């Protein structure tokens, strides 16, 4: 039959749940973003689409934090992944809170999916029109993360979640091989931003505005803070430069 | 969220008729045919163990469990379906009867309770009936050895010997030709032996095969010493050599 | 694939070092490391031919045999890559007869690529096959 | 009516479609693998495929170590995956708590059995599309090996393997199994006994595995654990020494 | 079809889409216009006031939850109330609880999520009503307008309802002038009495129609209609 | 401490060390002036690695332990071993909770290897400190001053030991409720180390 892609926590004869693959559909419908893990620390980078004048750059600002440590970005409904990102702000605290230890990333991880797995797991749960590139420094060094619908995530040298994925995908691959070493978030930081434009050219009919992150070990000394100013400018100038 | 399906999930037919209980008995109908015969001397019900694999090993399931030591029931259906109702089974009658009367109930109460349950599953809304019927072996004291015969509908009710599951009529059949009030259960055994052979077209060995009685109280079993009172289980299930033992008694 | 080139070549001499003074381990070595049963630059069949053959000419035939033996077991650089040499190694051991037709012999079912089957290449393995057998005839 | 299907109700036929459908979603990410006790351990291996570079492949397993004892292989999504072991995670400790000793396997095994027994009355509960081994070097039992099913169905096991190509291995144990004639592999060395699985793995699957082919696990007295590629290698180099 | 994809806003499009929202986004510009703008001393909203009748009075789209912030809406009133009355708490709350006036910013945050909750779960549905907010704070005056998709943003004007394109290309074509005007609530107001003139079709903004409200610095969030309309309309 | 359950006494305490810590108390639980047992065993497994001190309720600590350890045993069925404090978290919540149920003086002591060992008091007061070493228990008060004064850090493994020895032994002198015998417990990098000493020793020191 069908229907099977009407409820949620239904298994269509293929056992598959094809709202969550409609969800997927809003996943992919969401704004390219990129996040990449780097050597000390990982990296989230997101286009912001410019809109209209009337838009105030920089104040809408799509990558949250969870905790100090743990950047988050997703291609969605940003509504869902705020709302989960507070569901995330949560865990933390409630694990820092018991462990007294702000939550690794890969422990951060997982309650989200299984949160997330709940919104499979009722027909009127609707799924989170959203995946979410996130990660962070942690006890032990960086982790970057993307999790899906689904309830999936994994372990990403780099991400990239919304339309301009494949273009950023090469471009993430690329330094995966440009970079097997491992690269300074600064250079993640200048290598997304092109990746970003990249990425953009997917989306490049409109004007739009970039939103970078990371997560530098380093730089924010273990924790997440947002790619600004010059650097941001530089990263800005040398994509903008190579993208040229 | 949660569940909002409340409502009775098994429908009068325009019939009448409750079609998911009605599709049940589908496929309790279905289970591998498990057999109960309740003998003078005991009860002993019998079924075939059915391997999905070699690799698996058949005797890690039972398809007869005990709940109270003189009382052991046996099922036609879906295994996970037996499986939590003999928990349940067991729990209630420590619960719902021992803790309560410090005693294994007469096998009629632990009898209706589950059949009260599965009326639930049944009438519950959110829930399905269960894919199991249950041949009943149990021995109280005033009520003697018992069997019983319950359904997903919960309907419940005595058999001086049965069988349930794919083959059972046939069976049933040889049953009413082999039963008498007098039958012994080494007879019954081996008439089950017989009667279950009929219905086992597999492998028909000890190790194919589950026979559990209601025996006498079985100190052996007592697992301790000391206390006349107690002497032992009635519910016994025999051995897989003890059946490839009366297999040779065939 | 430079160093496997380099490597090689650097070998080569450190082969001819102990080659003409193993070194066969010197050669070995490189792409044993390198191509093992997982490529790292991989290298030519040559590199491992340039094994075989350095192998060859100095070792016995005898014992590159029984180092071929080895030496298709972890992998090679494929299936194919040493049993082209194994291949000329048989006109070598007709290049030596006797106990190296018997060694030869020995090559045989060491593996089955010089009279049979798990390499392909029958227009070889088929040659030793009746090869030997036009001994085996004799 | 025809929702029989799109939902856990006795079909017609007594019939659960969405099991039989969350059945599908069991090799739905084609995975195969295998549990095998040694005569010692227990060793379960498992296809570990790493499609992507931007993976973290380290990061791929279906194979889960559920308590000191006990790990388990998934087969299944990886939500439902994870989903189920934290559900076993909580049973072992609280069994363990409650019981003063660990779990025994099939303990969590029947423990989560009855979960999708549940699911599969419980029409609103989806049941998981995860089949599920539970594998331990039992105190009692030594060597154990359970599976489970989406439907709470499960047994146990003189060894087993699962994923789409099951049968192959299951033929290949059972042949060697009828083979050998005792429910475990018998060697003392589990190394031998991965050695033995990773040939009858690479044999039925007719499928030469890297290191980052193979999820790898060995359920030893009163600890289940993995190996590393290393280990992996050492097997891929170990088998490659008999053959 | 639709009524398969649109009936539950748990339920995506096929194209991963909830109806039901893009229903609620229809009765949007069901609502009557109205329109806001912010420089960064005053952030200024102007509602067009409709009736039913004139026999009626005239539904009044502008709500003070603070006195740094107070907003309008378009579309269904009933929500908003409640979400005004619940954001109404969030200042207080926050005052309330920290002394702290919320952000109008962090207000935005609220909603969203907020309304995220209409959307996913089911049951339920979305608000019906978008809301142009104007808000004054430590960061200064801020205009933010939301989306009962939860989705919120800072403008440095803007308009809803009906129509507001007409307002909103003027406005966007306005862009710098009000947001540079400064101190002057008056031509930032005047701006928007043109903006929403702009964006007035069927008629002429009146002393009932037009409704006025601004917050700034000093302006704490104050709404002016009839005769406090009268002298800019 | 409620009336029926039996009173451990004694005096824990612990020590990290130049090697990791060790965790040492008397064996002597008394119903009043009556020892109930002389032999117990009053130092503890929460994890591997990470251990306890327990002082307070018997039932309070017996049970605390299965309950943090539960935790831990399941959060490292999770995420791993977590750092000795992180147990102490575990448990800081339970004193700084149900104190007003709970008496347990705990001293969480926990082998590191990257921190090496850790001491971790929680008092009855639901605080949590981290110490070089610590001391509780009834005779804890005697050997204060000895211990304060007699303490060293980075104390080899055996300077630990009979320092410690010596500390409760004097804690087992002065105390009444101090006694049985002296368990020590070795948290290194190297593990756990159970150690046991009698009176005919310890007293004598």
């Amino acid at each position: 039959g069908t229907g099977y892609d009407l409820s949620n926590s239904v298994f269509s004869p293929d056992g598959r749940n094809f709202q969550v693959e409609y969800a997927v559909k809003a996943v992919e419908n969401g704004t390219t973003s990129i996040g990449i893990k780097c050597n000390d620390g990982v990296v989230f980078a997101v286009e912001k689409l410019i809109t209209s004048k009337l838009l105030v750059p920089q104040k809408n600002v799509k990558i949250q934090v969870v905790d100090r440590h743990i950047g988050c970005v997703y291609s969605g409904l940003i509504p869902d992944g705020r709302h989960l990102v507070n569901r995330g702000r949560e865990e933390a605290a409630s694990f820092k809170k018991l462990y007294k230890t702000p939550i690794p990333i890969p422990a951060f991880a997982d309650r989200l999916g299984q949160y997330v797995q709940a919104h499979t797991l009722y027909n009127s749960v609707r799924p989170f029109g959203v995946s979410t590139i996130f990660g962070g420094v942690d006890k032990n060094g960086a982790h970057l993360y993307m999790l899906e619908p689904s309830g999936s995530y994994w372990g990403y040298k780099g991400a990239a979640t919304g339309k301009g994925r494949q273009s950023a995908k090469a471009e993430l691959e690329k330094l995966v091989d440009h970079h097997p070493e491992g690269l300074s978030a600064r250079e993640a930081v200048k290598q997304a931003a092109k990746i970003i434009y990249l990425a953009h050219e997917d989306n490049k009919e409109k004007d739009f505005e970039l939103e970078i992150s990371w997560c530098s070990l380093s730089e924010t000394n273990g924790l997440h803070k947002f790619v600004k100013g010059d650097l941001l400018q530089e990263a800005i100038d040398f994509a903008q430069k190579e993208i040229n | 969220m949660t569940d909002r399906y409340s409502f009775s999930l098994t429908t009068f037919s325009p019939s009448g008729k409750l079609g998911q209980i009605d599709y049940a008995l589908t496929a309790v109908k279905q289970g591998v045919t498990s057999l109960g015969i309740k003998a003078t001397n005991g009860v002993v019900i019998a079924t075939e163990k059915k391997s999905s694999s070699p690799l698996a090993m058949s005797e890690t399931l039972s398809k007869v469990s005990l709940l109270t030591p003189d009382i052991g029931a046996v099922y036609s259906g879906m295994g996970p379906d037996y499986r939590v109702l003999v928990d349940k089974s067991r729990k209630v009658a420590h619960t719902s009867y021992k803790r309560i009367y410090g005693e294994y109930p007469p096998t009629k109460l632990l009898v209706s309770e589950v059949a009260k349950i599965m009326q639930e599953a049944t009438q519950s809304g959110g829930v399905r009936p269960f894919g199991v019927s249950l041949l009943i072996a149990g021995h109280d004291e005033f009520n003697g050895f018992s069997l019983y015969q319950v359904d997903p509908s919960g309907s419940y009710f005595p058999w001086k010997a049965t069988a349930i599951g794919k083959g059972s009529v046939a069976a049933k059949t040889f049953l009413e030709k082999r039963w008498n009030d007098e039958l012994e259960l080494e007879d019954a055994i081996h008439i089950a032996l017989l009667t279950l052979k009929e219905s086992v077209e597999g492998e028909f060995n000890g190790d194919t095969i589950e026979l559990a009685i209601i025996g006498d109280e079985n100190p052996d079993l007592l697992g301790y010493t000391g206390i006349p009172t107690d002497k032992g289980p009635r519910f016994r299930k025999l051995t897989s050599q003890e059946i490839n033992d009366r297999l040779e008694a065939l | 694939a430079d160093k496997d080139y380099s490597q090689i070549l650097k070998e080569e001499f450190p082969k001819i070092d102990s080659l003409a003074q193993n070194s066969a381990l010197d050669q070995l070595l490189v792409l044993e490391k390198k191509t093992r049963q997982a490529s790292d630059l991989a290298s030519s069949k040559e590199v491992l031919a340039k094994i075989v053959d350095l192998l060859a000419s100095r070792n016995k035939w005898d014992d590159l045999n029984e180092q071929l033996t080895l030496l298709s077991k972890k992998h090679g650089q494929l299936k194919l890559s040493i049993q082209y040499m194994i291949q000329k190694v048989m006109e070598y051991l007709k290049s030596s007869k006797s106990l190296d037709l018997n060694t030869r012999i020995s090559v045989i079912e060491t593996i089955r690529v010089v009279t049979e089957n798990k390499i392909f290449v029958e227009v070889e393995r088929a040659r030793v096959t009746k090869d030997l057998v036009e001994i085996k005839k004799e | 009516a025809g929702y029989d299907r799109h939902i856990t109700i006795f079909s017609p036929e007594g019939r659960l479609y969405q099991v039989e459908y969350a059945f599908k979603a069991t090799n739905q990410t084609n995975i195969n693998s295998l549990a095998v006790r040694g005569k010692d351990c227990t060793v379960v291996i498992s296809q570990k495929k790493v499609p992507d570079k931007l993976l973290d492949p380290t990061t791929v397993s279906y194979i889960f170590c559920i308590s000191r004892t006990i790990g388990m292989v998934v087969n299944g999504p990886i939500p439902d995956a994870r989903n189920a072991a934290l559900r076993a995670k909580a049973e072992a400790a609280e069994f363990r708590y409650k019981y003063g000793y660990d779990m025994p396997c099939d303990v969590l095994a029947k423990r989560m059995a009855n979960l999708s027994q549940i699911y599969t009355q419980r029409a609103y509960m989806r049941p998981l599309g995860v089949i599920l081994t539970f594998v331990s070097v039992d105190e009692e039992l030594g060597p154990s090996i359970y599976k489970t099913d989406p439907a709470g169905y499960y047994v146990g096991y003189k060894a087993t393997a699962t994923g789409p190509k099951q049968q192959e291995i299951t033929t290949n144990l059972e042949n060697h199994f009828k083979k050998s004639k005792i429910d475990h592999i018998n060697e003392e060395s589990w190394e031998k006994v991965v050695e033995f699985a990773i040939t009858h793995m690479i044999d039925a699957l007719g499928t030469e595995f890297s290191k980052n082919d193979l999820e790898v696990g060995v359920a030893t007295k009163d600890k289940f654990f993995t190996l590393s590629a290393e280990n992996i290698e050492e097997r891929l180099v170990a088998i490659a020494e008999q053959d | 079809f639709r009524n398969n994809y649109d009936g539950d806003t748990v339920t995506f499009s096929p194209t991963g889409r909830l109806f039901q929202v893009e229903y609620a986004l229809e009765a949007i510009k069901q609502g009557s216009v109205t329109v806001g703008l912010r420089s960064n001393t005053h952030a200024v909203l102007v509602a067009l006031k409709r009736n039913a009748d004139e026999l009626s009075s005239y539904q009044k789209k502008i709500i003070k939850c603070d006195e740094h912030m107070g907003l309008s809406l378009a579309g269904l009133a009933p929500d908003a109330r409640v979400l005004s009355n619940y954001l109404r708490q969030q200042c207080n709350y926050s005052s309330l609880v920290f002394n702290r006036k919320l952000a109008v910013e962090r207000a935005g945050h609220l909603l969203c999520d907020k309304a995220q909750k209409n959307t996913q779960s089911y049951g339920g549905r979305p608000y019906g009503v978008g809301l142009l907010i104007i808000g004054y704070d430590k960061s200064g005056a801020h205009l933010l307008e939301f989306q009962p998709s939860g989705n919120v943003t800072e403008l440095y004007g803007t308009a809803i309802g009906a129509r507001s394109q007409g307002a909103k290309t003027y406005l966007e074509r306005t862009l710098d002038t009000f947001i540079k005007i400064d101190g002057n609530p008056d031509e930032l107001i005047k701006a928007g009495v043109e903006a929403i003139s702009q964006s007035l079709r069927d008629e002429s903004l009146t002393v009932d129609n037009l409704s006025i409200a601004i917050v700034g610095k000093d302006t704490p969030f104050t709404i002016y209609d009839g005769e406090a309309v009268a002298k800019y309309i | 401490l409620k009336k029926g359950e039996v009173s451990l006494g004694t005096s824990i305490m612990a020590v990290t060390f130049k090697d990791g810590v060790i965790l040492g108390a008397d064996s002597r639980t008394t119903t009043g002036a009556y020892i109930a047992n002389r032999v117990t065993d009053k130092l503890t497994r929460v994890h591997d690695k990470i251990w306890c001190c327990r002082s307070g309720s018997a039932a309070d600590t017996q049970a605390i332990a299965d309950i943090v350890q539960y935790h831990l045993e399941l959060y490292t069925s999770q995420y791993g071993t977590p750092s000795t404090e992180t147990a102490a978290s575990v448990f800081k919540e339970l004193c700084y909770e149900n104190k007003d149920n709970l008496t347990a003086g705990i001293i969480v002591a926990g082998y590191d290897d990257k921190n090496k060992g850790e001491v971790y008091t929680i008092p009855l007061g639901g605080s949590v400190h981290k110490l070089p070493y610590a001391i509780a228990g009834s005779g804890s008060t005697f050997i204060y001053g000895y211990c304060d004064k007699n303490f060293r850090e980075n104390m080899s493994k055996e300077e630990t030991v009979d320092f410690i020895k010596h500390s409760l032994s004097q804690a087992i002198k002065w105390d009444g409720s101090s006694g049985g015998v002296i368990r020590m417990v070795v948290l290194t990098a190297a593990g756990v180390e159970r150690l046991i000493f009698y009176p005919d020793e310890y007293e004598q020191l």
